[PDB]
């Protein structure tokens, strides 16, 4: 039960950061432009079973676009991403959408305005209307604060499985093993731990 | 493995190997997929890969391989077409056309290879953009003719026409020059009469749904631009509004077509076109009522069930009804025979408005706002919609979203974490419509709300949801009733809300009803101002909630307190009848008791609200005495902490002492924020010792960095010491930005401030410099910069070069210093430009470097200020007239700014600043073409006008930077650009035309004659 | 769900990090409720932590008695400690974890409960 998901949008809108947050839980502060596409499997546990997304995280920068719309072939859903602090990225939403639906003529698509955590918002809520005539779902999201970060996948899973009451469910938690530390390298995890002890945790001013 | 073999072009291309790489990429996974992806990208990017395109389309068995082959042709067609020899151009055309014909006539390929045919159609459209109609004026006739030979060809011709219409009318603005866009638009317009014939015939004929849907899909595009007569002077509206609404295969696209038809503004004087606009709406609503759903249907449930395409149809219906009615409902409001149609359409909207779908609700709510605003002004209209509006009052009251102020939520009634701004705008919109609806019938609104309330008391409809949505609605209509009706109304609501608190007495219960009462009372200040006895009770009750163990109620009580104070402050400074003292006196006297259980941030909000009250007292003597009374606790803690810090200056090692100091300063910041210029007496009380403390904590930070390393800046101890410095800077910045006595600022504050902050900033290591120093200095320069010329120089010397060195190695490090840096240079450039004139020539060059460095940022904060500094600098220099410094400025830097501006204009990485970049370039060019540079810009024959040299310089610059341009393109471009340097709009269009042309070969130089 | 045979000895909101020794940086692993679960049958206490909205497991391992909570140089409200067998991502991997809380009082209470659990597992 796996579905191909293509993720598109201007460079710097947070596509790769968003996927990575869902893959590992991390928040990557650095901007390393995606080169062509990166494919990652992503599974969610639902009350209707596991659903697996094959996430094709494509490049937004033109000079790194690779196969461009060639990535969209046989996609079964998509996310279009823009940045609410960059008006130009919303103005390009119709261009990404055009190139996407010319290949994928009838798929569920979510429009996501990312980076709502930033105080100085530029793409006002009231001006975000492109989705209405195109039957896209829309969400404000923040990969940095996790605001609505699950809603694009929850909606897509509901449309793909065909069950509007589908919900995410807690994965079962197997008993963890009882392993004793290794005395052969016990004198070694003094080093790996010292390094970790003296490397400051990020974002110490956050509520958590 | 050996997948890379296909990247070698010495031999012939192994098609089977290619297909394996493609399948490995699409159908594979893991490392093989990743490697195949890189290989395919390299293959696609090879400037000769297009020569392999036709043999991939001939001999390949993989449709994806052929897709990638067409992407290779597309790149060639859109960027390098006119560099091909003419024979290669006809070969590519003939091959693409033949492949399309071949795929259509094979009924099996036409069914299963839809993507590959769509991609080929698009590729053909790219050839049309280059070749049609000047080198192919029979394409449309042959396309029309060939539509009869086959049904598959006729259907695919509609796809091609759809894509052509999109490329010419919908997506040409950014992709073509003005001249070429106009050429293709006129070319389609000239041949549309024939296209419409084929389209209308197919629709009337009526083969099967496949060809009909494709024809309607193309019609949807045409409606964006075609003349009105093709829609109203034919029978096509009857077909759209009847025939094609019945079959669900064509209903979706037809509704989108009728929505586009609706949105035009009709010739508002012809009765026939009006009757036709009425008729297709009447037909459409009848087809919905009989074939889809009657007006009574439960659209909320249908949407929730989400069968088939129901959700998309209901969305499209909402768009159709709102679009048409906003434009044309007046056509239905006078003729009594149309009243049912009008109200039925609005009844469908009422039903659509009950769907659970935020974005769809916003679409309908937008329409309701349009309606009620019109009924608020237009004579004799609101009675038509009485029953509609009554139903709408219920819909909005029962679906109010949680306002910002309500900090309690269920997940178990707990406390908010985040700011729901997707919900902020929604609430504002719901409030706007509900306020209008209340004005339209205040009796009906009160009766709905009071009755709903009466059924909460009874527990007949009690629930979190029902009391909450009702309470928020009640709060949101504040101001719609007359003071007298509001009086009686609020009394009733409060009385009934109090009774409800006693009844639902759990801890979650009491927190829900407490938040609702706080919201309501906070929303009716006019009522509070007139009932002092009640106001006093409310405030005392909020003070009691400040000791609530429930953190949500407690936090909300502090916010409601300051929210009420902002509106009712005057009633806290005067002595009320029956009162022994102004209530501000009572608040201050018990402030330690009231705030004892509050977190520090909440204590500061309390103090800030007291500052709002105190600033209402205009007797200076009495105000200052209130100020010193309010600050009694922090000033005593301050006096203690500074006597114990001067003697043995080591007690600041104590983390508990550092926390105490920061909270004292934060309290001063809070009170200064609300009192502004009135804060000065309190600031004077601590100012000297506060700057001494600034110096002492600075020495501690430096000492810790030296003893522990840079990592010390991450420690809780050093972060707490820097908080002290940042808050001190914030306090001084806050006061100076509101100060009304600038003489005291200059003579008392500025000099000790600069002595305390500048050298410390300059002589700390980069990771220990506080970007708040820059922010503070920006406010100093902004407010008194004109009075401290030598202090501005001192600011530059201390922060300019060392900050520049922090931010001129990449675009990412020290992001806050970056932003504050250019805000500081900006204000200095516009208010104390003389400080840059005294700079040494080497430092003024760093200044120019710094400005151009800002240009190249993508961070909008830095980029915008960089472009503004450049423009203000040019103005500053122009204002000096013909003097040595201005003349040396142009000689040294004019062409640096022109070339740096051109670079960011053309590199495709700084699109967001186009407007400001164009403005800067137009200014620079206009300087030369107004002979406002009184010195030759060159080092070329003598007597040459600067205009001639600028054209030579720019032609050579563009020739070397864009060598694929012809000399004539560059010359035409510059000619148009220089002639237009007084007309920003046309100038910008010419720059946009240039940015198109540099992306292809063979651009027509006459395109620059468009204006 | 595989947790109803267990009692909740302690629950606190936290943010969990994992040290990427190669990149020399901490990386967030998840934010949510950190629970101490005592198995009713074996009396063995474990840490179980789930992400807020996806409810995905980001920590699952015994609170071994050989572990020791250490401070991080940048925080007075976090603990660092080495874990040898965590099955949140499937195969029992070894991790250097850091867990941060909303306040120093939460971090201290966590250490108290973490050490009590170690005694219980010492049986
Ligand atoms: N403040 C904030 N920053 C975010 C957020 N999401 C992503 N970013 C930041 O945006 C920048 C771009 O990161 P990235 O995820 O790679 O964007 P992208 O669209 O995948 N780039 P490309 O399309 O070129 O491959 C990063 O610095 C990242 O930290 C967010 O939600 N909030
Ligand atoms: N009987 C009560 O006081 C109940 C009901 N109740 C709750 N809040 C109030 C309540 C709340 C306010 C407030 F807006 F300021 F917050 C004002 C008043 C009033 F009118 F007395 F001026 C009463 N009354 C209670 C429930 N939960 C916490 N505290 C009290
Ligand atoms: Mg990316």
């Amino acid at each position: 039960v796996q579905f191909k998901l293509v993720l598109v949008g201007d460079g710097g809108t947070g596509k790769t950061t968003f996927v990575k947050r869902h893959l590992t839980g991390e928040f990557e502060k650095k901007y390393v432009a995606t080169l062509g596409v990166e494919v990652h499997p992503l599974v969610f546990h639902t009350n209707r079973g596991p659903i697996k997304f094959n996430v094709w995280d494509t490049a937004g920068q033109e000079k790194f676009g690779g196969l461009r719309d060639g990535y969209y072939i046989q996609a079964q859903c998509a996310i279009i991403m823009f940045d609410v602090t960059s008006r130009v990225t919303y103005k390009n939403v119709p261009n990404w959408h055009r190139d996407l639906v010319r290949v994928c003529e009838n798929i569920p698509i979510v429009l996501c305005g990312n980076k709502v955590d930033i105080k100085d918002r530029k793409v006002k809520a009231k001006s975000i209307v492109f989705h209405r005539k195109k039957n896209l779902q829309y969400y404000d999201i923040s990969a940095k604060s996790n605001y609505n970060f699950e809603k694009p996948f929850l909606w897509l899973a509901r449309k793909l499985i065909g069950d509007p009451n589908l919900e995410f469910v807690a994965m079962p938690a197997l008993a963890p093993p009882e392993v004793v530390m290794d005395p052969a390298l016990a004198a070694q995890y003094e080093h790996d731990l010292e390094v970790a002890q003296t490397t400051a945790l990020p974002d110490e001013d956050d509520d958590l | 493995g050996s997948m890379e073999g296909i990247l070698d072009f010495s031999n012939d291309l192994d098609i089977a190997l290619l297909d394996q790489v493609v399948s490995t990429f699409y159908q594979g996974s893991g490392v093989q997929q990743k490697q195949a992806q890189e290989i395919l990208t390299k293959f696609q990017d090879n400037p000769d890969a297009w020569q392999k395109a036709d043999q991939i389309l001939q001999f390949s068995t993989n449709p994806q391989s052929k897709f990638i082959a067409l992407s290779i042709l597309d790149k060639l067609i859109t960027r390098k077409w006119k560099l091909l020899p003419n024979d290669h151009r006809i070969g590519i055309r003939n091959f693409v056309v033949g492949m399309i014909i071949s795929m259509c006539q094979d009924d099996e390929v036409f069914k299963t290879q839809k993507n590959l045919i769509n991609k080929s159609d698009l590729t053909l459209v790219q050839i049309l953009k280059q070749e049609w109609p000047q080198n192919w004026p029979e394409f449309i006739p042959e396309l029309i003719g060939s539509s009869s030979s086959s049904v598959n060809v006729c259907e695919n011709n509609m796809i091609v026409l759809k894509l052509l219409s999109e490329e010419v009318f919908d997506f040409s603005a950014e992709q073509m020059t003005q001249a070429k866009a106009l050429h293709l638009k006129n070319s389609m317009s000239k041949e549309f009469e024939q296209i419409f014939k084929l389209c209308f015939q197919v629709l009337e004929q009526g083969s099967s749904s496949s060809l009909i849907v494709a024809t309607l899909e193309s019609l949807l595009r045409y409606l964006h631009w075609i003349p009105y007569r093709y829609i109203y002077e034919t029978n096509i509206l009857e077909l759209l509004s009847t025939k094609f609404m019945t079959s669900p295969d064509t209903r979706a696209i037809t509704l989108k077509c009728l929505t586009e038809v609706s949105n035009l503004k009709i010739p508002q004087d012809n009765d026939l076109i009006k009757r036709q606009t009425v008729l297709f709406f009447q037909n459409t609503l009848q087809q919905i009522a009989t074939s889809v759903m009657p007006v009574t249907a439960d659209l909320k449930a249908t949407y929730a069930n989400a069968n088939g395409n129901d959700q998309s149809f209901l969305q499209d219906l909402a768009m159709f009804l709102t679009t048409y009615l906003a434009r044309n409902r007046a056509l239905l409001e006078s003729d009594e025979s149309l009243r049912e149609l009008l109200l039925n359409a609005h009844q469908y909207l009422i039903q659509l408005s009950k769907i659970e779908e935020r974005e769809l609700f916003k679409t309908t709510l937008d329409y309701w706002h349009n309606l009620v605003a019109d009924l608020f002004y237009e004579p004799l209209k609101k009675h038509i919609y009485e029953e509609i509006c009554s139903q709408l009052r219920l819909v909005i009251i029962e679906n109010m979203v949680r306002p910002e102020e309500v900090l309690v939520v269920e997940n178990e009634i707990v406390r908010e974490f985040v700011k729901e701004s997707d919900t902020i705008q929604l609430y504002k919109s719901e409030r706007e419509v509900l306020v209008y609806l209340t004005h339209l019938n205040v009796i009906d609104t009160e009766e709905i709300m009071i009755s709903k309330l009466a059924r909460q008391i009874d527990g007949s409809e009690w629930s979190w949801h029902n009391i909450n949505t009702l309470s928020w609605a009640i709060g949101s209509i504040s101001g719609t009733m007359s003071e007298d009706t509001e009086k009686r109304f609020v009394v009733t609501v409060i009385k009934d809300l109090l009774g409800l608190c006693e009844q639902k007495r759990g801890k979650d219960n009491k927190a829900v009803v407490a938040s609702d009462i706080m919201y309501v009372v906070g929303q009716y200040p006019r009522f509070l101002k007139a009932h002092w006895n009640f106001l006093r009770t409310v405030i005392l009750k909020l003070f009691k909630f400040m000791h609530e163990t429930h953190e949500g109620v407690q936090d909300m009580a502090c916010d409601t307190f300051i929210k009420i104070v902002q509106k009712c402050k005057y009633h806290f400074v005067i002595q009320q009848p029956r009162e022994s003292e102004p209530f501000i006196q009572t608040i201050i006297r018990d402030i330690q008791k009231t705030t004892a259980d509050l977190q520090p941030q909440q204590v500061h909000t309390f103090y800030k609200a007291c500052g709002i009250i105190i600033s209402e007292e205009r007797s200076v003597a009495e105000r200052n005495r209130l100020l010193s009374d309010l600050m009694q606790l922090p000033n005593m803690a301050w006096d203690t902490i500074v006597e114990q810090s001067t003697a043995n200056p080591t007690l600041l090692l104590d983390s508990e002492t550092v926390k105490i100091i920061a909270n004292i300063i934060k309290t001063n910041v809070a009170v200064c924020t609300s009192m502004g210029a009135d804060f000065y007496p309190q600031l004077g009380h601590i100012y000297y010792n506060m700057l001494q403390l600034y110096r002492a904590v600075s020495s501690m930070i430096s000492a810790q960095v030296a003893a522990e390393g840079l990592i010390a800046t991450k420690t809780p101890k050093v972060r707490g010491l820097r908080t002290i410095k940042k808050e001190i800077l914030k306090l001084v910045e806050t006061y100076i930005s509101k100060a009304r006595n600038l003489d005291d600022v200059v003579k008392v504050l500025v000099e000790p401030l600069l002595n305390a902050v500048l050298e410390d900033y300059m002589n700390n290591v980069p990771d220990a410099r506080d970007a708040e120093v820059l922010n503070c200095m920006t406010t100093v320069v902004e407010k008194v910069g004109h009075m401290i010329p030598q202090g501005v120089i001192l600011i530059l010397q201390s922060v300019f070069e060392c900050t520049l060195d922090m931010i001129n190695k990449d675009f990412t490090e020290y992001p806050e210093h970056r932003v504050e840096f250019y805000k500081l240079l900006k204000v200095i450039n516009e208010k104390s430009f003389a400080a840059f004139l005294e700079l040494p020539p080497a430092a003024f060059k760093l200044f120019v470097d710094a400005i151009c460095w800002a240009f190249k940022h993508n961070n909008r904060d830095v980029e915008v200020n960089g472009l503004q500094i450049a423009l203000d600098l040019v103005k500053n220099i122009e204002r000096m007239g013909n003097v040595p410094f201005a003349n040396e400025f142009h000689k040294n830097y004019f062409f640096i700014f022109v070339s740096e501006t051109f670079f960011v204009l053309t590199d495709s990485d700084h699109k967001s600043g186009f407007s400001k970049q164009a403005l800067l370039l137009m200014k620079l060019i206009s300087l030369v073409y107004d002979n406002k540079i009184s010195v030759p810009l060159y080092q070329v024959p003598q007597g040459t006008s600067n205009q001639v040299y600028l054209s030579q310089y720019l032609a050579n610059m563009l020739s070397n930077a864009f060598p694929h341009l012809t000399s004539e393109q560059i010359a035409s471009f510059l000619s148009a650009l220089t002639k237009q340097c007084k007309d920003l709009v046309v100038f910008k269009g010419t720059l946009r035309d240039f940015l198109v042309q540099i992306k292809e070969v063979g651009g027509d130089p006459t395109d620059y004659l468009f204006a | 769900t595989m947790e109803e045979d267990e009692e909740v000895l302690y629950k606190v909101r936290a943010k969990l990090f994992r040290f990427d020794a190669d990149a020399k940086e901490w990386k967030e692993r998840g934010t949510g409720d950190c629970k101490f679960l005592k198995n009713k049958k074996t009396n063995k206490v474990r840490i179980l932590m789930r992400r807020d909205k996806t409810l995905k497991i980001c920590a699952n391992h015994i609170i071994a008695p050989e572990y020791t909570l250490k401070p991080n140089v940048g925080s007075d409200r976090s603990w660092v400690y080495a874990c040898t067998a965590d099955i949140a991502e499937g195969e029992a991997e070894a991790f250097t974890f850091a867990i941060r809380f909303g306040s120093k009082e939460n971090a201290d209470k966590f250490k108290e409960e973490f050490e009590k659990a170690q005694e219980i597992n010492k049986k």
